[PDB]
């Protein structure tokens, strides 16, 4: 019970310039925001939203997949503490989206998102998009069973 | 005879008050 | 009886001119007695299915009209909007991004496909459906 | 006595 | 509405023409209506063969929407006739362009370079991709926010406007995949400033990317420039194969 | 800022 | 049936291994594979290397499969009185 | 009354008549046909999916047709209707996969039956062909499907399914090519070739289209082949332990080692080794496709029966341009006048990747035979052969051992090599016998003798030209002897030098190399 101390530190864990550590805070964020709901976290949260849209203009491809592979359930447990922080949630979704397909353009591949876009181990890309879009049900799921 | 400055400036950025910097790598 | 000769029009024209004609009419009584869209429902859809700017918003606001009276026609309503998110002239996509958080609201049980479709369209597709998306979440809670 | 990250 | 025909009348008579040549004169005819004066743009559409008169009277009777709504309805039909025709895509493209369907704008301009080459095999004929066209995609890419694709776009451009590819960089709101364009951009100058904003704003791996880039050994500056368009050409290849994919 | 008690508690007054 | 010819002439089954019996046994299924003419299928099924390499279950497959691709199927044109 | 208020129960009456009673199925029958005949919105696109949708035999399949009877003596539209209808309550929730299976296939059958009959069609003409050709665009996503049954029925609905007046939209071309070679690659994973020859009949009758489809599938097609993916079926590729054994048996002292260097210890080491039979035959589908996609039809039944067709030259000239792509897009080298040995000493490391490459991934070897079977693909392939000449040249340099054999796949590959420029033409048959040779050839009389045939191919340089059309036969012949060089010369005299001082054990080779 006495970890919400975190809320004072986790700034300086994000600002910490190792990819794993920065990684660990989005996590420990996204689990402290479904614990406890206050507006300190809520200020943390939209401070780790926008330093995870400077990552994404700032990280090469298979540094993004390593870092955004592991963050996204994150992002759900952020949509499902604070329906204000919603926008700029799905905004960076469609984002990061769209970048990783573009990705997927540019160099050749086999099971073709683009194609498979009207409904194992592979390529980090294809990983991404799918991890993407898998995040996408799941906040839309969370927001209609979740009154 | 002063050599470069690496820094650790405040990035701005849009869609923990408005004074945040990623540290780099030194 | 005599909301007949209308969808007669409708069913045989092929013309701008007199479908919009014939449309700004069922406008003139879906606001007197709304109740008669449920006659022109198929007629609609495929005029739904239509590329034609005047067509496609007056079919939206009368699709929205027709689903304010009843709710219930929503799972009839739904396959054909379905392919208009599916289709590639980038216009009857917007218009329906435009038009879909009343849907979905309206809908309350396949808002889900309904917009995990809107995301894999802004997805491969080039249009931010971001705005529309999250307008739709907010009013669903 | 040390609080942080060092050279940060 | 006086005259021998109705405006639904002649849309049945074209529709129910099929002959190639008098297809694209009369939409060439329409599509001249349209561009005398319909609103303050002068974004003008190419055309084949442009003779009819300039001068135009009942300026204020005329409907300039009926004749844009009727020239997209011609388009529609001879694109259903066949697509392959590059002079039809590049006009429904720019009533795209001028209708601000960025996306469908470049979806189509792709296929037109599709249509005119094979599957960009062989180099794009510059009677096709012409200065203007290749602007136009220019500015529809910079609002459609890929700005590397825009900057590639600038290479492609006959005179390279490092002004606006500079200007495009300069933006950190990117969409388009930065770190993989890198490959496919060939020119010094441009990697160059690439190699000098990465730095400036700290962005090591990228920058360590851009340089590699660089001393890639197919591209020097000093060739022969036999291989220097050999290599631009299998660039261009590849690239256009790969918003080939993206797109459509 | 109080380890101990709790964001969800009352504060002292004086 | 030349080829049939040189391959009767190649393969001896009794100076013949297990694995090269599969050989040519595998050879032939993807010539049938290979084959559109559904005599050709019948006439290199009905050869007596076929039948002597490849087990029946296995022919009586490869013949389902080649008549898998096969259309015909009659259909009633005029419409049903019930009167 | 009766009838609209059937309207909402369409269904369920189409539900009996496919349950078939004794005649119940045939009143029913006749009911849906005047109830559609009465309603406005006519409810034909209606009826026709769910029983098309539910249906599973010939005899509801024959119900179908004479309810169209029916309802096209009435009215018009019904298969444009029906088949938007249908296909968007695919694409949306509904439509489970087995129903879903079911109307395809059935359609499937419909078109296989439409491009048969001679009589049944002709009286009931419905032209599922063209209503399927312009609902071609959304038939792709169900070729990707994930659902086996529906991706086999839409392969075999678009493999039988004609094309419209125009071809194809270009957008809609590289769709379906891109469907239809992931399609091709899963089912080789899953079921083989009798899984692939659908999709093989797909893509050459997209193929044979227009020009630009051909360049399209085989650069796609044999791009796929070269994915780091699909590629192995072709050719092949803790602080709790820590302290309970830790501290170095000393306790009050330091640990023993002064840290790590990385990891450490990389785990896996894992060899490849799945099969090669069979994957000799998935090569030979492959190789079939592309045999049959680069086969121009012509017609003409050249000879009795014995003459093979000729491949097309622009194909084949596709397929060497984007291999070349794939595995060098260096192409500073791609002059096709080849720089000297020097040259190679100076750019030799393209080769050592070139070559690396062709030991992974030896697919190449045959579809550099499908070149060498190909006129100019050799001239087109220059650099490739260039690369791997330089390669083999520095190996054979390398060598100590005095037997060739010791490098099992440095001589298969040199054979290989050699035996494809003499098929490929570029060579007289006496060099094409360097390949018999270098069996029992000594390594540096090989790396000589190699070193030979670089300077013959220096001065017969390959080019599109020289290659003389023949009105007879399309092949392009180059003719021998008429280059002023002509035979090897000093090029054969040397190997004459190398067989006599080793005639030892090539006398019999020596006998076939004769007097050219």
């Amino acid at each position: 019970p006495s970890m919400h101390i975190c809320l004072d530190f986790i700034p300086e864990l994000i600002a910490q310039p190792e990819l794993e550590k920065q990684i660990f805070a989005i996590q420990l964020l996204s689990h402290l925001c479904i614990q406890y709901a206050l507006p300190k976290s809520l200020s943390v949260a939209r401070l780790a939203v926008n330093v995870m849209g400077t990552l994404l203009t700032v990280l090469t491809q298979a540094k993004r997949y390593a870092f955004f592979m592991p963050t996204l359930p994150s992002l759900v447990s952020f949509c499902r503490a604070f329906p204000p922080l919603y926008e700029d949630i799905m905004s960076l979704l469609i984002q990061i989206g769209q970048v990783c397909a573009s990705d997927v353009a540019t160099q050749t591949r086999d099971i073709d998102p683009i194609i498979t876009r009207l409904q194992g181990s592979m390529d980090p890309d294809v990983q991404l998009c799918h991890c993407i879009e898998r995040t996408v049900i799941e906040i839309i799921n969370m927001s209609v069973s979740g009154i | 005879g002063k050599k470069v400055v690496q820094e650790t400036g405040i990035k701005v950025r849009s869609r923990e008050y408005t004074g945040f910097q990623v540290a780099l790598l030194n | 009886a005599e909301m007949a000769p209308y969808m007669k029009r409708l069913s045989r024209g092929q013309t701008v001119e007199d479908l919009l004609e014939v449309l700004s009419d069922i406008d003139e009584m879906s606001r007197r007695r709304p109740e008669i869209l449920s006659f022109f429902s198929t007629n609609l859809q495929r005029l739904m299915s239509s590329a034609e700017e005047c067509c496609r918003n007056l079919a939206f606001s009368l699709a929205l009209r027709s689903m304010q009276n009843s709710p219930s026609i929503a799972a009839a309503f739904l396959p054909t909007f379905m392919y208009c998110l599916g289709s590639q002239d980038f216009e009857v996509v917007q218009t329906a991004l435009r038009n879909l958080p009343e849907y979905a609201l309206l809908c309350q049980e396949h808002a889900a496909v309904l917009l995990h479709r809107a995301f894999l369209v802004g997805m491969y597709g080039q249009m931010d459906p971001s705005a529309q998306i999250s307008e739709a979440l907010r009013i669903l809670h | 006595t040390s609080p942080s990250y060092s050279p940060t | 509405t006086l005259g021998i025909m109705y405006r639904s009348e002649l849309l049945s008579f074209i529709k129910k023409l099929r002959e190639p040549l008098v297809l694209t004169i009369i939409l060439s005819l329409f599509v001249k209506l349209h561009n005398v004066r319909e609103d303050i743009v002068n974004d003008i559409t190419a055309e084949h063969i442009s003779i009819w008169p300039s001068s135009i009277p009942n300026l204020q009777s005329v409907d300039f929407e009926a004749v844009a709504i009727t020239v997209k309805e011609l388009v529609r039909y001879t694109l259903s006739i066949n697509p392959n025709n590059h002079s039809w895509l590049i006009i429904q493209a720019d009533i795209y362009f001028a209708t601000n369907q960025y996306s469908a704008a470049l979806h189509y301009y792709l296929q037109a370079g599709a249509v005119c080459s094979d599957f960009f095999n062989k180099a794009v004929p510059p009677d096709v991709y012409t200065d203007q066209v290749i602007k136009r995609m220019i500015k529809c890419c910079s609002l459609l926010n890929c700005h590397t694709q825009v900057a590639i776009l600038c290479q492609f451009l006959r005179e390279i406007d490092y002004k606006t590819a500079f200007k495009s960089l300069q933006e950190q709101n990117s969409h388009d995949a930065m770190d993989s364009y890198y490959d496919y951009i060939w020119d010094v100058t441009i990697l160059e400033y690439l190699t000098y904003l990465h730095h400036k704003r700290g962005e090591t791996d990228k920058r360590q990317i851009a340089i590699k880039a660089i001393g890639q050994t197919e591209l020097n500056a000093s060739n022969p420039e036999e291989v220097l368009q050999l290599a631009a050409q299998r660039r261009k290849k590849k690239f256009l194969q790969a918003m080939a994919k993206l797109y459509f | 800022t109080s380890p101990s008690y709790s964001p969800t508690s009352p504060s002292y007054s004086p | 049936d030349f080829l049939l010819e040189v391959c009767s002439r190649s393969v001896n089954l009794e100076k013949a291994s297990e694995s090269l019996k599969g050989n040519m046994a595998a050879f032939l299924k993807n010539v049938c594979l290979g084959l559109e003419d559904l005599q050709y299928v019948f006439m290199i099924s009905s050869h007596e290397l076929f039948i002597t390499l490849l087990k029946d279950e296995e022919r009586k497959l490869l013949v389902d499969q080649m008549r898998k691709r096969s259309p015909r199927v009659n259909l009633c044109i005029k419409p049903v009185t019930s009167f | 009354p009766f009838l609209d208020a059937l309207k909402n129960h369409v269904g369920e009456l189409c539900g009996e008549t496919l349950r078939l009673e004794r005649k119940r199925f045939l009143w029913q029958h006749q009911l849906l046909g005047l109830l559609s005949v009465y309603t406005r919105p006519s409810c034909g696109p209606e009826a026709l999916g769910h029983l098309l949708s539910r249906a599973r035999s010939p005899e509801e399949l024959s119900l179908a047709t004479q309810l169209y009877a029916g309802l096209v003596v009435s009215l018009s539209g019904l298969l444009p209707l029906a088949f938007r209808s249908c296909l968007a309550r695919v694409h949306a929730g509904t439509l489970q996969p087995p129903f879903t299976a079911r109307f395809l296939r059935n359609l499937a059958l419909l078109v296989g039956w439409e491009q048969q009959g001679g009589e049944g069609p002709a009286a009931l003409g419905a032209h599922f062909g063209e209503s399927a050709s312009a609902h071609l665009s959304d038939l792709a996503p169900l070729l990707l499907h994930p659902e086996e049954e529906v991706a086999e029925a839409a392969a075999s609905l678009l493999a039988i399914c004609p094309f419209p007046s125009e071809a194809l939209s270009p957008s809609q071309l590289l769709g379906l090519v891109r469907a239809g070679v992931h399609r091709f690659f899963a089912s080789l994973r899953l079921h083989g070739p009798p899984g692939v020859a659908s999709a093989c009949q797909l893509l050459t009758r997209l193929s044979q289209t227009s020009p630009a489809g051909l360049k399209a599938v085989l650069q796609l097609l044999v791009e796929g082949a070269l994915h780091r993916g699909n590629t192995e079926l072709f050719g092949g590729q803790t602080n709790r332990r820590h302290t309970a054994a830790v501290p170095g048996p000393g306790g009050i002292w330091s640990v023993f080692h002064a840290g790590v260097i990385g990891r450490g210890l990389k785990p896996p080491k894992f060899v490849q080794s799945r099969n090669q039979q069979e994957v000799i035959y998935n090569t030979q589908s492959l190789l079939s496709l592309l045999v049959h996609c680069c086969s121009a039809p012509g017609g003409t039944e050249c000879g009795e029966c014995w003459g093979a067709p000729i491949l097309s030259p622009e194909a084949a000239k596709a397929v060497a341009v984007t291999l070349v792509e794939s595995v060098c897009p260096d192409a500073a080298g791609a002059e096709l006048a080849w720089p000297p040995e020097e040259h190679a000493r100076a750019t030799v490391e393209r080769d050592l990747r070139i070559g690396r490459r062709f030991r992974e991934q030896p697919l190449l070897f045959e579809l550099l035979k499908l070149v060498a079977a190909a006129p100019p693909a050799l001239c087109y392939c220059s650099v490739l052969l260039r690369g791997l000449l330089a390669a083999l040249l520095g190996h054979w340099e390398a060598s100590r051992h005095p037997d060739t054999t010791h490098s099992p796949w440095h001589l298969e590959a040199s054979c290989t090599l050699v035996a494809v420029m003499a098929e490929g033409s570029l060579l007289p048959p006496a060099l094409g016998n360097m390949h018999e040779v270098f069996s029992q050839l000594a390594p540096f009389e090989v790396r000589l003798l190699l070193l030979s045939v670089w300077g013959f191919l220096r001065e017969h340089g390959p080019l599109p030209q020289k290659f003389i059309f023949q009105s007879e036969r399309g092949r392009f012949i180059r003719d021998f002897s008429r280059e002023g060089g002509g035979e090897g010369g000093p090029h054969l005299a040397v190997l004459h030098s190398v067989l006599h001082r080793n005639i030892d054990r090539l006398g019999l080779f020596s006998g076939r190399f004769q007097a050219p």
